[PDB]
C-alpha cells in the first residue's frame, strides 16, 4: 500500500479530496490554517497511486505527498 | 454477455464430454486419452516436415522428435500439478499430478501407435499381394 | 510467495512484478530486510570471492578448450600459416554447407577462430606445448576452488571479520599496494626473466628445471654487490633487464627485456608505496590527518569529514573504483595498439580490432556506473551535517554553474562540429572539395613532435627527447616513432580532427547527463525532495506540467545512450583509421573521413559486403555466415528495444486485461490458471529492457561487423618495421 | 594432447569445484 | 583431433537448463 | 525436570520409540556430575530431577544399576510410555525394592514342589499345558 | 546426533524435491518419474557389458534385460504395497501400489526411451550429411 502522507503546509482548500478517485482521503478539523480544517488519508489501503491529490494541491511545495510502496491487488487497481 | 457461440447445445454436449470434463472419469484417464489424442497427431508435423523427412529414417526422427515435446510439455504441466493448490476432485494437486502422468503415458503411447501405424500401413492392403 | 525472501514488500505482490523485482533487486543488498552494516560487509567479502573464482574457472575453460580442441602446437610451429582455434563447434543445426565452412582446411571438423589474443598471450609468456596449457587449466580450477573454499569459510561464525577490520583502510591500502600491486607485478618479472625470456631465446625452462637453470650466467653475484650493469650487458651473457625503449623492428612488439624491466621497477615503487600508511607499528601517515590538513581559503573546509564520507559508504568507493578502472580500461585500449605487447598480435588484424573495441566499451560502461553510483552516494549516503562546507558540500553548492557550463560546452562542441561535416558534405556534394573546412590537428601534431616525430612545421618547444629524456631507452624509442609501420602516434590530418571534436562532444555530453544525474540526485524545483523516493523511480506524475524521467536512474539511462554513441563514433573511427593503414588507403581515409557521406560510403557501406555475402542463395554459406547471422541478429534486437522505449505501460495494461479475459473465458484453457496475475512490466522495467535490448544489439551489430570486415578484408599484415635514424 | 585421462582428471577438479561453489552459494543465500 | 562430446552439449545446453527452469519455477512459485 | 547434558548419539531412540513404546527414567540429583550413558557415551547429571527417554526398560534398569553403584543415587523410577501419551510406573512397583521382602505381594511363579517332582513330558501329551504346572 | 550430511540446506532441499518427497504430487506420478529415471540409466550397464554387447542385436537384448529387471523389482514393491497398512497418504496401501504401477510404466519406458537414444543417436548429426 502507498504512503500518501500530509504536511502542516496544508491550507485546508479540500482539492485533492475531490480530486481523489478512490475516496482515500477527507478533510479532519484543524487549528493550523484560516479554514480550520487539513486534509487526512485514512484508507490508503484502497489509494492507487494515481498522484491526482498531488496535481490538485496549489501549495508550493505540496502539502500532501504520495510515496509509492508495497503494490496490492487494490493498488495495482486490477479487476482480475 | 451470452452469445450463439457460448451456448450451443451439441457444442455444450461435446465439450462437457471431451476427458477433460467427462463425468465419471479419474484424472489419469483424463490424461490418458488427451495424451493418446494428441502425440497420434503431433507426430504428423515432426514426420512430415522435419529435417530428416526426406531419408528412410524420418518416421523414427519424428517419434523421438513428439516423444520430446511430450516430456518437456509434461515437465510444465507436472510443474503446474504441484503448485496449484486451488480446488477439489480434478483440480487437486494429486488431481493435475495424475493428469500429468496419464498425459506424459497417453502422448508417448499416441506417438508411438501413430509411429507404427505410419511405419507399417503397407501391411493393411499386403493380403491382395 | 516467499520469494524473495530479502523482500517482504515484493514477496506479498501477487503480480508477476514480484518476479522480475525480486530478480532487479537482489545484489541490492543495502536494501534487504533486516540487513546491517556488519552483516553486510561480510556478505560483500564472500561475495567478491564467488567472483574471482568465476573469472579464475573462466580462464581455466579458456585453456582447457584450447588446449583439447585449440591448435596452439600447431600455431607455435606456423604462427603466420594457421589460425588460431576458439573451441571446436557441434552444432545439430548444421548442413553439410555449414561444417565445411567452419572446418579449416584439411581439418576434422567445424571449430571456431579465436580473436581473443590467447594464443598471443599464451606463447609471449613461454607457453609452448599443450600440457602447458593444460596445466594452467588444472591450476586455476584449484584456484578458483581455493577462493570458493576461503568465501565459505568467512562466512563461519569464527571467521567473519568485524566490521573494523573492514574499515581498516591503513592496513588494507599497505598490502593491496605492496602484496597485490607490488609483490605480484614482482613475481610477473620473475616470470619473464626465468621462463618467457629463455623461451623467447629457445630454451626450455619449466618446473623440471628452473631450480637449477641460471636466467643469467653471473646469477644473483651482481645484485647484492650493487654492480646491477651486468643484467643490461650483452658480453656478460644474455641480458635480462634492459632498457631499449621502443618497439622491437623484428617483431613490432615490445622488448621483452623491458618488459622485465618495466615490472620489476614498478614493483619496487609499488611496495614501497605500501609504507605510507600508519598501521600498528607507530610509522606511518594518518590517511584522516592528511585529509584535514588539506583546508586552502577558497575551498572553504577542504578535504575535513572525506574520511568517514569515504570509509563508510561503498557506494563512493565503489564510484571511485569504477572511474579508476574505466580511465585504467580507456588506457590499456589506447596503449594495446600503439605499444603492443604480444608476439605475432599486430599481424592478426582482427585481434587488434577485437581488443580495443573490447576494452572502449567496457570502459564506457564502468565510466558510466561510477557515475551511477555517485549519484546512489548522494541519495543513500551523503549525509551534509558530516560535510559541512568541505569540497563535497561545495559541488553541490554552484552545481548549476556546472550543469549550465556543461551544457555549454557540448553545444558549442556540437554545433560547430555537426557544421564543419554538414558544410563540408555540401561542398562534396556540389562539387566543391577544395572549398571543405579542412582544420590542421597542429595542437596534437605539437604533441607528437615533443616525443620526437619529425613534423616539419611544428616546433620542438623544450628541443625535443634529447633534452627531455635524455634516458638509454632514447635511441630505440626514436627509431620506433619515425619508422613506417610503426603504430606509435599515427599520421594525423583534418579528418581526425573532426571526429577528436565528434569525441570531445560525446565525452562532454555523456558527462553532463550524469553530473546532473548525480548533482539533481536529491532534488531539483521540479522535485525537492527527490531524495525521499531513492536513486530509482518512475516519475512523480503528470503535474506540476509532468515529470517523466525525474529520477537519477533515468539520468542513467539517458546517458547509456550517449556513452553508446560515443564509443561507437571511437570504435568507428579507431577501425577506419586502421584498416585504411592495413589495406593501403590512407589517402581514401584523408579525402572521405572529412564529411559524413564518406563514413557512410567508405566505411559502412563498403566493409560490409564480405558479411552481408556471408550466406547467400548464389553461392552458398562461407565462415562469415555466422557472423552475418548475428549482424542480422544485432539489427533485430535494437530494434525490438525501440517498442519497449517508445511505447509505454499504460497501452501494455490494457492489452493485458483483454488477455485475461480471453484466457478465464476459453474453454479446455481457462482449467488452468496463473499463479501471478499477469501485468505489464513497470515503468523502470520497461526502459531497462528497452535499454538492454538496444545496448545488446548495439554491441552484437557492431562485433559482428568488426569481426567479418576485418577478418575477411583485412586479416593478416607483416609488423615487422625498419627502425628510423 | 589432452588425453582422454586428462579430460576425466579435469572433470574431478571441475565437481570438487562444484561442490565448494555448492557450499558457498549455500551460506550465501 | 575433432574432439567434442556430443552428449555433454545435449546435457548441459538443452537438459539442464529445462530443469534449471523447472527448479526455478518451484523456487518463485512455492507457498 | 530436565533433560542430562548430553550431546546426542546414534545409539539412542528409533521408529519403535514412536510407535510401541518407550521408556521414562526419572532421577533426582543433588550434585551436577558425569555419568555413562547406555545408548554410549559420557552425559552430565543436572543439579535437580532428571528425566531421560530409553529404548528398553534394561537400559533404564542399566542407568539405575550405575546411579546406584557409582553415585548413591537411590530414588530412581522407571516409566513405560506409550506413543498416545500415556506414562505407567513400572519401578519400583510397590515403593519397597524387590530384594527386601514386603508383606503385601503376591507369591507369583511359586511351585509347591522341588524341582525333580516336575511330571513327565509323556503325562502332558496332546495339551498345551506344561510339566512346570 | 546431527551432522553436516545430515543438515545441508540446499541437500535438504533437492532430497524434499525428489519425486519421492516432493510436494503436491500424485504417487503414481511419483513413481512414474522414479521409474523414468532409473529405467533409462539401468539400459547402460545391460547394454554395454551384456553377453550379446559385441553383437549388433545388444541394445534390443539390453532392453529386454532392463524390462526383465524392473518387471521383479515391481513384483517387490507391488507386493510390498499390497502388505504395508501402516501410514496416510504416500504410505497408504494404494498409495504405494500405485507408484509401484507407476514405476513400472516410467521403468520400461525409460529403458525404451534410453534405447532408442542409443539405437538412433546417429540422426542427430544426420542433417549435416
Ligand atoms: C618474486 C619473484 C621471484 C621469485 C620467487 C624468484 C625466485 C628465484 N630466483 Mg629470481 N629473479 C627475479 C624474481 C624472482 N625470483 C627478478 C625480478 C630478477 C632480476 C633481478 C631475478 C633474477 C634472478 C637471477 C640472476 C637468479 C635468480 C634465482 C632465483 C632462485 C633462487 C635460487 C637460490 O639459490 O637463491 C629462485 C627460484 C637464481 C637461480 O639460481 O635460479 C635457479 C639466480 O641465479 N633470480
Ligand atoms: C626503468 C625500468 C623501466 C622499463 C624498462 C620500462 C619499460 C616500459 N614501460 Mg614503464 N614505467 C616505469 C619503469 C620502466 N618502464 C616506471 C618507474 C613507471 C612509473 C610507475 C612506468 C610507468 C609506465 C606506464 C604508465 C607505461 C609504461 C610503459 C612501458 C613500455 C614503454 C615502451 C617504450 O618504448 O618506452 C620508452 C621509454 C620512455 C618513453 C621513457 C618513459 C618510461 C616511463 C614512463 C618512465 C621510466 C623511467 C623514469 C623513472 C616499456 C616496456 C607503457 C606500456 O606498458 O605500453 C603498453 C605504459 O603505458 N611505463
Ligand atoms: C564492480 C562493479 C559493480 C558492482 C558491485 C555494482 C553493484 C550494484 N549496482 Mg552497479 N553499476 C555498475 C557496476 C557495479 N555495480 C556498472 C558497470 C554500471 C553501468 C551499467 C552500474 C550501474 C548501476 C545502476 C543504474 C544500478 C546499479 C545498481 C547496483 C546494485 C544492485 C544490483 C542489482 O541487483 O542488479 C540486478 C541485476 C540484473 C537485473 C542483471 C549493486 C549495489 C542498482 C541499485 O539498486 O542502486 C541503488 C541500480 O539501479 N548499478
Ligand atoms: C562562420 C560561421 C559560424 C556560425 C554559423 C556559428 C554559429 C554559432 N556559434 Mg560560433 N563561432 C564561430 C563561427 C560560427 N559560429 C567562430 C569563427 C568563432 C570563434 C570566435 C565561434 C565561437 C563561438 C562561441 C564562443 C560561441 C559560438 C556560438 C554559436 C551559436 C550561437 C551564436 C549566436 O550568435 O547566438 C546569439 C547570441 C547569443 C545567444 C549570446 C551571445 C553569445 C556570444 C557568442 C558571447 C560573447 C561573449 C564573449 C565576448 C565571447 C565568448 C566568451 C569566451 C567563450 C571566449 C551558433 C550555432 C555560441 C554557442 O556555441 O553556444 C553554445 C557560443 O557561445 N561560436
Ligand atoms: C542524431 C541524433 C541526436 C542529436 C543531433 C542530438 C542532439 C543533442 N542532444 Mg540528444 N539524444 C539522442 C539523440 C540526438 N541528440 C538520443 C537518441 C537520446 C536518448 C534519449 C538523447 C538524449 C540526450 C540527453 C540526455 C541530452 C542530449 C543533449 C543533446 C544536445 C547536445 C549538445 C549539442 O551537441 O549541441 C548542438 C546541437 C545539435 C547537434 C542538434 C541539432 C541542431 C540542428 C542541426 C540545427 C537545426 C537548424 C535548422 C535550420 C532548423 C530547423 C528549421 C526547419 C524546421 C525548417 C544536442 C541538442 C543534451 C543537452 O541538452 O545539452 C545541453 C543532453 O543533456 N540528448
Ligand atoms: C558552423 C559551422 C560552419 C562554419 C564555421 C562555416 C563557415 C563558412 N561557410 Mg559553411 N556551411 C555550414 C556550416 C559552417 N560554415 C552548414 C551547416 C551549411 C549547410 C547549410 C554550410 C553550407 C555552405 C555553403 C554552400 C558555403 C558555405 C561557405 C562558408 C564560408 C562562408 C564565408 C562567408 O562569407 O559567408 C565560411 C568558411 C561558403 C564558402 O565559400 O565556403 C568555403 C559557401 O559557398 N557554407
Ligand atoms: C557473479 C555472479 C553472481 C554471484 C557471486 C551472485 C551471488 C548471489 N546471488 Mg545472484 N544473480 C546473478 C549472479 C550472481 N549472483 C545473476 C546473473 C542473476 C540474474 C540477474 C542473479 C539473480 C539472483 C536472485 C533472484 C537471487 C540471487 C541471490 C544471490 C546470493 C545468494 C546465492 C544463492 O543462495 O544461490 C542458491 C544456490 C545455488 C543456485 C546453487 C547452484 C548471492 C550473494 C539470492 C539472494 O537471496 O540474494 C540476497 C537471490 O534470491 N541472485
Ligand atoms: C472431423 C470432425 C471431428 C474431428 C476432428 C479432430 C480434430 C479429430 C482428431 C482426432 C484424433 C487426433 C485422433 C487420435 C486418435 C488417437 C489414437 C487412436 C491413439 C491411440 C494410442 C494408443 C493405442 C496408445 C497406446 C499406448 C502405447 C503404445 C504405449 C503406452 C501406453 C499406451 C496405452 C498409451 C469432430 C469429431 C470434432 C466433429 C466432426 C468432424
Ligand atoms: C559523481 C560522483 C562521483 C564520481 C566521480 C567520477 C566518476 C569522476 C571521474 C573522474 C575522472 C574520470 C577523472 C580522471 C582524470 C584524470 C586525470 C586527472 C589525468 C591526468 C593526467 C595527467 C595530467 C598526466 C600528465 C602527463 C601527460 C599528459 C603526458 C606527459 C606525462 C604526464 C604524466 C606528465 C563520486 C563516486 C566520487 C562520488 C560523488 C559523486
Ligand atoms: C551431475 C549432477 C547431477 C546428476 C546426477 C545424476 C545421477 C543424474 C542422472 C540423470 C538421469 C538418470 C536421467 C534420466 C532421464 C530419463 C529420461 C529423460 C526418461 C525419459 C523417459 C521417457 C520419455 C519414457 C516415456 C514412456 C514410454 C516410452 C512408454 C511408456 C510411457 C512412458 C511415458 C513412461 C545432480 C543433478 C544430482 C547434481 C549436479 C551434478
Ligand atoms: C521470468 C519468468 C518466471 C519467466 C517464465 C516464462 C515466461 C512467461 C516468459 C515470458 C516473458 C515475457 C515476454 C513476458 C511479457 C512482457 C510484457 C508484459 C510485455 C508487454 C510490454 C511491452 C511490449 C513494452 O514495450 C512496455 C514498455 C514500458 C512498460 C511496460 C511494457 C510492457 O509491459
Ligand atoms: S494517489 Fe490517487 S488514489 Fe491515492 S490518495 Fe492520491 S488521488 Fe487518491
Ligand atoms: S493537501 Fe493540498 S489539496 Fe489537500 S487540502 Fe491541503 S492544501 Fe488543499
Amino acid at each position: 500500500s502507498h504512503s500518501v502522507k500530509i504536511y502542516d503546509t496544508c491550507i485546508g482548500c479540500t482539492q485533492c479530496v475531490r480530486a481523489c478517485p478512490l475516496d482515500v482521503l477527507e478533510m479532519v478539523p484543524w487549528d493550523g490554517n484560516k479554514a480550520g480544517t487539513i486534509a487526512s488519508s485514512p484508507r490508503t489501503e484502497d489509494c492507487v497511486g494515481c498522484k491526482r491529490c498531488e496535481t490538485a494541491c496549489p501549495t508550493d511545495f505540496l502539502s500532501i505527498r504520495v510515496y509509492l510502496g508495497a503494490e496490492t491487488t487494490r493498488s495495482m487497481g486490477l479487476a482480475y | 454477455l451470452l452469445t450463439p457461440v457460448n451456448n450451443s447445445t451439441a457444442i455444450r454436449w461435446f465439450i462437457d464430454n471431451l476427458p477433460i470434463n467427462r463425468v465419471g472419469m479419474d484424472e489419469f484417464t483424463r490424461g490418458l486419452e488427451i495424451g493418446m489424442a494428441h502425440g497420434y497427431w503431433l507426430i504428423g508435423p515432426f514426420a512430415l516436415l522435419g529435417p530428416l523427412r526426406n531419408t528412410e529414417l524420418g518416421l523414427v526422427a519424428g517419434l523421438v522428435s513428439t516423444i520430446g515435446l511430450l516430456l518437456i510439455s509434461t515437465i510444465g504441466l507436472s510443474g503446474y500439478a504441484s503448485l496449484v493448490e486451488d480446488v477439489p476432485t480434478e483440480f487437486d494437486r494429486k488431481g493435475w499430478s495424475r493428469l500429468a502422468g496419464g498425459f506424459l503415458v497417453g502422448g508417448v503411447g499416441g506417438a508411438i501407435f501413430a509411429f507404427a501405424i505410419l511405419q507399417f500401413f503397407p501391411l493393411v492392403s499386403a493380403i491382395a499381394r | 510467495t516467499r520469494f524473495p525472501k530479502f523482500s517482504q514488500d515484493l514477496a506479498q505482490d501477487p503480480t508477476t512484478r514480484r518476479i522480475w523485482y525480486g530478480i532487479a533487486t537482489a545484489h541490492d543488498f543495502e536494501s534487504h530486510d533486516g540487513m546491517t552494516e556488519e552483516s553486510l560487509y561480510q556478505k560483500l567479502f564472500a561475495t567478491h570471492f564467488g567472483h574471482l573464482a568465476i573469472i579464475f574457472l573462466w580462464s581455466s575453460g579458456n585453456l582447457f578448450h584450447i588446449a583439447w580442441q585449440g591448435n596452439f602446437e600447431q600455431w607455435v610451429s606456423n604462427p603466420t600459416g594457421v589460425v588460431p582455434i576458439a573451441h571446436a563447434i557441434w552444432d545439430p543445426h548444421f548442413g553439410k554447407g555449414a561444417v565445411e565452412a567452419f572446418t579449416p582446411e584439411g581439418g576434422a571438423g567445424p571449430v571456431n577462430a579465436a580473436y581473443s589474443g590467447l594464443y598471443y598471450l599464451y606463447y609471449t609468456l613461454g607457453m609452448r606445448f599443450n600440457s602447458d596449457l593444460y596445466q594452467g587449466s588444472i591450476f586455476l580450477m584449484v584456484l578458483a576452488t581455493v577462493f570458493l573454499i576461503a568465501g565459505w569459510l568467512h562466512l563461519q561464525p569464527r571467521f567473519r571479520p568485524s566490521l573494523a577490520w573492514f574499515k581498516n583502510a591503513e592496513s588494507r591500502l599497505n598490502h593491496h599496494l605492496s602484496a597485490l600491486f607490488g609483490v605480484s607485478s614482482l613475481a610477473f618479472a620473475g616470470h619473464m626473466i626465468h621462463v618467457a625470456i629463455p623461451a623467447a631465446r629457445g630454451q626450455r625452462v619449466d618446473w623440471s628445471n628452473f631450480l637449477n637453470t641460471l636466467p643469467h650466467p653471473a646469477g644473483l653475484a651482481p645484485f647484492f654487490t650493487g654492480n646491477w650493469g651486468v643484467y643490461a650487458d650483452p658480453q656478460a651473457g644474455p641480458p635480462i633487464l634492459t632498457f631499449i625503449g621502443g618497439l622491437n623492428p623484428a617483431t613490432g612488439t615490445l622488448w621483452l627485456t623491458d618488459i622485465a624491466h618495466h615490472h620489476l621497477a614498478i614493483a619496487v615503487i609499488f611496495i614501497i608505496a605500501g609504507h605510507m600508511y600508519r598501521t600498528n607499528f607507530g610509522i606511518g601517515h594518518s590517511i584522516k590527518e592528511i585529509l584535514d590538513a588539506h583546508k586552502g581559503p577558497l575551498t572553504g573546509e577542504g578535504h575535513r569529514g572525506l574520511y568517514d564520507t569515504i570509509n563508510n559508504s561503498l557506494h563512493f568507493q565503489l564510484g571511485l573504483a569504477l572511474a579508476s578502472l574505466g580511465v585504467v580500461t580507456s588506457l590499456v585500449a589506447q596503449h594495446t595498439y600503439a605499444l603492443p605487447a604480444y608476439f605475432y598480435m599486430p599481424q592478426d588484424h582482427t585481434t587488434m580490432a577485437a581488443l580495443y573495441t573490447h576494452h572502449q566499451y567496457i570502459a564506457g560502461f564502468l565510466m558510466v556506473g561510477a557515475f551511477a553510483h555517485g549519484a546512489i552516494f548522494f541519495v543513500r549516503d551523503y549525509d551534509p551535517k558530516a560535510n559541512e562546507n568541505n569540497v563535497l558540500a561545495r559541488m553541490l553548492e554552484h552545481k548549476e554553474a556546472l550543469i549550465s557550463h556543461l551544457s555549454w560546452v557540448s553545444l558549442f562542441l556540437g554545433f560547430h562540429t555537426l557544421g564543419l561535416y554538414v558544410h563540408n558534405d555540401v561542398m562534396l556534394a556540389f562539387g566543391r572539395p577544395e572549398d571543405q573546412l579542412l582544420i590542421e590537428p597542429v595542437f596534437a601534431q605539437f604533441v607528437q613532435v615533443q616525443s620526437g616525430k619529425i613534423i616539419e612545421g611544428i616546433p620542438a618547444l623544450f628541443g625535443g627527447p634529447g633534452v627531455t629524456a635524455p634516458g638509454e631507452f632514447l635511441t630505440g624509442w626514436l627509431g620506433s616513432v619515425n619508422a613506417n609501420n610503426s603504430p606509435i602516434f599515427l599520421p594525423i590530418g583534418p579528418g581526425d580532427f573532426l571526429v577528436h571534436h565528434a569525441i570531445a562532444l560525446g565525452l562532454h555530453t555523456t558527462t553532463l547527463i550524469l553530473v546532473k544525474g548525480a548533482l539533481d540526485a536529491r532534488g531539483s524545483k521540479l522535485m525537492p525532495d527527490k531524495k525521499d523516493f531513492g536513486f530509482a523511480f518512475p516519475c512523480d506524475g503528470p503535474g506540476r506540467g509532468g515529470t517523466c524521467d525525474i529520477s537519477a536512474w533515468d539520468a542513467f539511462y539517458l546517458a547509456v545512450f550517449w556513452m553508446l554513441n560515443t564509443i561507437g563514433w571511437v570504435t568507428f573511427y579507431w577501425h577506419w583509421k586502421w584498416i585504411s593503414i592495413w589495406g593501403d588507403n590512407v589517402a581514401q581515409f584523408n579525402a572521405s573521413s572529412t564529411y559524413l557521406m564518406g563514413w557512410l560510403r567508405d566505411y559502412l557501406w563498403a566493409n560490409s559486403a564480405p558479411l552481408i555475402g556471408g550466406y547467400s542463395p548464389s553461392g552458398g554459406t562461407n565462415a562469415l555466415s555466422v557472423w552475418a547471422w548475428m549482424f542480422l541478429f544485432g539489427h533485430l534486437v535494437w530494434a525490438t528495444g525501440f517498442m519497449f522505449l517508445i511505447a509505454w505501460r499504460g497501452y501494455w495494461q490494457e492489452l493485458i486485461e483483454t488477455l485475461v479475459w480471453a484466457h478465464e473465458r476459453t474453454p479446455l484453457a481457462n482449467l488452468v490458471r496463473w499463479k501471478d496475475k499477469p501485468v505489464a512490466m513497470s515503468i523502470v522495467q520497461g526502459r531497462l529492457v528497452g535499454l538492454a535490448h538496444f545496448t545488446i544489439g548495439y554491441i552484437l551489430t557492431y562485433a559482428a561487423f568488426l569481426i567479418a570486415s576485418t577478418a575477411a578484408l583485412y586479416p593478416n599484415g607483416p609488423a615487422a618495421f625498419t627502425p628510423a635514424i | 594432447v589432452v588425453s582422454g585421462a586428462q579430460v576425466a582428471i579435469a572433470f574431478v577438479v571441475a565437481l570438487i569445484a562444484g561442490i565448494a561453489a555448492l557450499l558457498l552459494s549455500t551460506a550465501l543465500g | 583431433s575433432y574432439n567434442v562430446f556430443p552428449a555433454l552439449v545435449i546435457i548441459t545446453t538443452l537438459v539442464v537448463p529445462f530443469m534449471a527452469a523447472a527448479a526455478l519455477l518451484f523456487i518463485i512459485e512455492r507457498d | 525436570g530436565s533433560t542430562p547434558l548430553f550431546g546426542g548419539s546414534t545409539g539412542g531412540l528409533l521408529r519403535k520409540a514412536q510407535i510401541e513404546e518407550k521408556y521414562l527414567i526419572v532421577w533426582n540429583s543433588k550434585e551436577e556430575q558425569v555419568f555413562e550413558m547406555p545408548t554410549g557415551g559420557a552425559a552430565t547429571m543436572v543439579a535437580g530431577t532428571n528425566v531421560l527417554y530409553l529404548a528398553r526398560k534394561e537400559q533404564c534398569h542399566a542407568l539405575h544399576r550405575q546411579l546406584v553403584s557409582t553415585f548413591k543415587i537411590r530414588d530412581s523410577k522407571i516409566y513405560r510410555v506409550y506413543p498416545n501419551g500415556e506414562q505407567v510406573l513400572i519401578f519400583p512397583m510397590d515403593g519397597v525394592p524387590s530384594e527386601k521382602s514386603n508383606p503385601g505381594r503376591e507369591v507369583v511363579g511359586y511351585v509347591p514342589r522341588k524341582i525333580g517332582d516336575n511330571p513327565n513330558p509323556v503325562d502332558v501329551k496332546f495339551t498345551g499345558k506344561e510339566t512346570f504346572d
